[PDB]
RNA sequence: AGGUUCGUGGUAGGAGAGCGUUCUAAGGGCGGUGAAGUCAGACCGGAAGGACUGGUGGAGCGCUUAGAAGUGAGAAUGCCG
RNA sequence: UACUCGGGAGUCAGACUGCGAGUGAUAAGAUCCGUAGUCGAAAGGGAAACAGCCCAGACCACCAGUUAAGGUCCCCAAAUA
RNA sequence: CCGAUAGUGAACCAGUACCGUGAGGGAAAGGUGAAAAGCACCCCGGAAGGGGAGUGAAACAGUUCCUGAAACCGUGUGCCUACAAGUAGUUAGAGCCCGUUAAUGGGUGAUAGCGUGCCUUUUGUAGAAUGAACCGGCGAGUUACGAUUUGUUGCAAGGUUAA
């Protein structure tokens, strides 16, 4: 193949999701975390069990 | 002499030699369009249609097919983090009235 | 598109003289307000003046049905603490009928700059002769 | 051609708001009357504006060969310049800012 | 690699500040108030684009009523007669006839009177 | 690719398709007969956005297909001027 | 439409109105349950103004038409029926 | 990998200036032009600073000097404005002034209808609840190693190497 027309297999690569870049993308202000809990804090959450 | 014709879902008043803008019509530039839905013919003989008059028609010539100026439809709701932007451009057809029958 | 709009000074405004003998106050005022506003012509345009000029005579013989002649009260306040004044419809028909007709009609005109400008076209006399003989005024019969 | 001349005094230690109150008197007037006006106005900006005006007249007469007696003041304005930042010690161990402002003065004379 | 934010912010803010041209005071100079002004103007335009049709229909009805009262008819009676006869002229064109070609308006009113009494 | 029918308000939130920024690789380009930047316009696209013309500027910069991210600000009694 | 399996969540301060009860004084825009609706997350028309009441669910454009609640003397569209 | 708010605190006489009794804390600040050819001489002024003349491709490159945005401060002018109750706009609209990336064009707008900013937190905010003087720059889900699930590719009762 020629290096100026590379095309990887379709469905093998996807675009990363970035949260916190405006409200138009659906992951804006709260970034998929909800409102004011323990799970909404940096490094939050409880143990596995 | 003028007449009242129905086209594009609404009625419009016409005269010979007048240029009008209506909704998009099937027809190329230079063609001839006939409006067969005449509601009222006036001028020295006021004959009205119930609802349409008779085989009397109106003929016109297509001048231009295009789209109008650009709008920008915008909606938002305060404090709810909701916006929506969308542009619009309405197609039309420009005619010149030839004769009234 | 194409809808007719009038221009200032385009429409001819006439002069009318109206006799106010025996007619109820509000029923006369509604007709006069409609005449002044310009709603009786097919050239009506909301944002400009197309109405006529009205002269009212015999204002001292306006009617007041029921017992309004003695307990219909008009109030004013001077914006000083405790400065409210009151006047009955009676003795106001006798002393200053012009004020009675003027404020009754003024309550029916639109409350903006155009309404204030319209109110300047109303002339009311408590007697029978007006001062505007030079205009032409024509007699008008209420509907 | 070249029917007008100008002179500029740049970065003069005078606040613009105090010179734009004297320079509004001489706009659109004869040069003799303007000099007389600046002579009898007891403000602090009068000598500076007068010096600039006389310089403008002098280089209008010398470089461009016009007549002194036939001149008027077309334009006159004051523009801002760099400010020097100083401090003034207030009470209880804190200081407040002081702005020593400068200005640019321009006057243009021409034939009537 | 570092991506420093140049040339992209100003380009976007200047568009809004240009869209807010003609407003009073700082509403045509400063980005923060110009953005609010532009959003509010868009919302107002969206709503008035619906109220415009209502306003014009009211105006046409008022003019038709005024013209019909001169023929000893109400607006209600005239419209009922026109609907009963079988005439489908909208309010816009009736108002046009009333304003100018009043002869044709009177002919239509005669038709309505004929159908109404009948 | 063309049809028929039913739909198209929306917060937390789930899914999809995209615009733009910096760098790299290949192909193909323009530029002292004036690049990037900046200023002004009544142009184009469904949105993010993209052109064309002219003024200033005086030496670098696009386009197509992929790849990698210090990746897009109006708010934090935010830090600096 | 259901159901089973698997990936990702948010929510666990609710409010008023109609009906059925408790506490209260057969008080509260009170408090606590059952049942239906609306708001939350719903713009538009009527209640003067008005989250929760009455009518009714906004894909975009039109200077087109018919209706719902509510209305037709003037402000104010339509009956001085 | 960065490109002067970045990259070392420090691209420049930087652990300096400054602060503290002391240990200690700790900045700001890059660019004329290819070449100084860095403006002889004349005029106003005490000077600073200007206007000519000259050098230069350019002085609107003149010893914080490439480019020169916004806030902010001014000068001139086309339209409107001193009886009018204004989240400042939007829709209808006369008059006056212009003439474009030429198309049902541009600027200002007397008058009329409608209309209580943005964000956060809330059952509910125009809110007399919180935040922001304005403009500009900087400023927040990332990487390493494991687990699990979906997609793609190679081989397939086999697959695959680590150091
Ligand atoms: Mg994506
Ligand atoms: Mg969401
Ligand atoms: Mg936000
Ligand atoms: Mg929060
Ligand atoms: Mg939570
Ligand atoms: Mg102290
Ligand atoms: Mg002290
Ligand atoms: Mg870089
Ligand atoms: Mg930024
Ligand atoms: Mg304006
Ligand atoms: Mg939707
Ligand atoms: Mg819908
Ligand atoms: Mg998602
Ligand atoms: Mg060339
Ligand atoms: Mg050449
Ligand atoms: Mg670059
Ligand atoms: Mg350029
Ligand atoms: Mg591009
Ligand atoms: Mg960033
Ligand atoms: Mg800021
Ligand atoms: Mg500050
Ligand atoms: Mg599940
Ligand atoms: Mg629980
Ligand atoms: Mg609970
Ligand atoms: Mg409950
Ligand atoms: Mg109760
Ligand atoms: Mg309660
Ligand atoms: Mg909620
Ligand atoms: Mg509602
Ligand atoms: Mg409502
Ligand atoms: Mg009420
Ligand atoms: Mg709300
Ligand atoms: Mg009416
Ligand atoms: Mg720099
Ligand atoms: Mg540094
Ligand atoms: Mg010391
Ligand atoms: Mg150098
Ligand atoms: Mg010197
Ligand atoms: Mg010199
Ligand atoms: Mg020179
Ligand atoms: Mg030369
Ligand atoms: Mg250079
Ligand atoms: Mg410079
Ligand atoms: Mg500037
Ligand atoms: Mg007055
Ligand atoms: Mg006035
Ligand atoms: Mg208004
Ligand atoms: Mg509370
Ligand atoms: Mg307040
Ligand atoms: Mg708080
Ligand atoms: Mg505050
Ligand atoms: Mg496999």
């Amino acid at each position: 193949m020629k290096l100026h027309e590379l095309k990887p297999s379709e469905g093998s690569r996807k675009e990363r999701n970035r949260v916190g870049r405006g409200t138009g993308s659906g992951n804006g202000k709260t970034s998929g975390r909800g409102h004011k809990g323990q799970k909404a804090r940096s490094g939050g959450g409880v143990r596995l069990g | 002499m003028y007449a009242i014709i129905e086209t594009g879902g609404k009625q419009i008043k016409v005269e010979a030699g007048q240029e009008i803008y209506v909704e998009k019509l099937a027809g190329e530039v230079g063609d001839v369009v006939t409006f067969d839905k005449v509601l009222f013919v006036g001028g020295d003989s006021a004959k009205v249609g119930v609802p349409f008059v008779d085989g009397a028609t109106v003929t016109a010539k297509v001048e231009k097919q295009g789209r109008a100026k650009k709008l920008t439809v915008y909606k938002y709701k305060p404090k709810k983090n909701y916006h929506k932007k969308q542009g619009h451009r309405q197609p039309y057809t420009k005619l010149t009235i030839d004769a009234i029958n | 598109r194409t809808t007719y709009m009038a221009k200032p000074g385009e429409v001819e405004r006439k002069w009318y003289v109206i006799d106010a003998t025996g007619v109820s106050l509000g029923r006369l005022s509604s007709e006069v307000a409609s005449i002044l506003r310009g709603k009786n012509k097919p050239q009506f345009t909301p944002h400009i003046d197309t109405g006529d000029f009205v002269i009212i005579i015999n204002a001292g013989k306006i009617g007041l049905t029921g017992k309004k002649a003695t307990d219909k009260i008009y109030y004013r306040h001077s914006q000083y603490p405790g400065g409210l004044k009151s006047r009955t419809a009676g003795e106001m028909r006798t002393n200053n009928p012009e004020k009675l007709l003027e404020l009754s009609i003024k309550g029916m005109l639109p409350k903006n700059s155009l309404g204030r400008q319209l109110f300047k076209k109303l002339h009311v006399y408590g007697g029978s002769e007006h001062e505007h003989a030079a205009q032409k005024p024509e007699v008008y019969e209420l509907r | 051609e070249v029917t007008s001349a100008k002179a500029v005094a740049k970065t003069v230690r005078i606040a613009p708001r105090k010179a734009r109150i004297v320079i509004d008197l001489i706009r659109g007037k004869q040069v003799g009357e303007a000099i007389a006006i600046l002579k009898y106005t007891p403000r602090s900006a009068s000598p500076i504006i007068e010096k600039v005006l006389k310089s403008a007249i002098a280089n209008a007469e010398h470089n461009y060969d016009l007549d002194i007696n036939n001149l008027v003041v077309e334009e006159a304005f004051v523009d801002e310049g760099p400010t020097l930042k100083r401090f003034r010690p207030r009470a209880q161990g804190r200081a407040s800012a002081i702005n020593k402002r400068t200005s640019h003065i321009t006057v243009v004379v021409s034939e009537v | 690699p570092r991506v420093k934010g140049g040339t992209v912010t100003r380009k976007r803010r200047k568009k809004i500040v240009k869209l807010a041209k003609g407003y009073y005071g700082s509403k045509h100079l400063l980005f923060k108030v110009a953005n609010q002004a532009v959003m509010k103007s868009y919302q107002y335009a969206y709503r008035d684009r619906r109220q415009k049709k209502r306003d014009f229909r009211r105006l046409w009805i008022a003019r038709i009523n005024a013209a019909a009262r001169m023929q000893d008819l109400s607006y209600s009676k005239l419209m009922h007669g026109l609907k009963l006869a079988g005439i489908d002229i909208n309010r816009k064109m009736l108002a046009d006839l009333a304003v100018n070609d009043i002869a044709s308006f009177n002919t239509l009113a005669d038709s309505a009177k004929k159908a109404l009494a009948k």
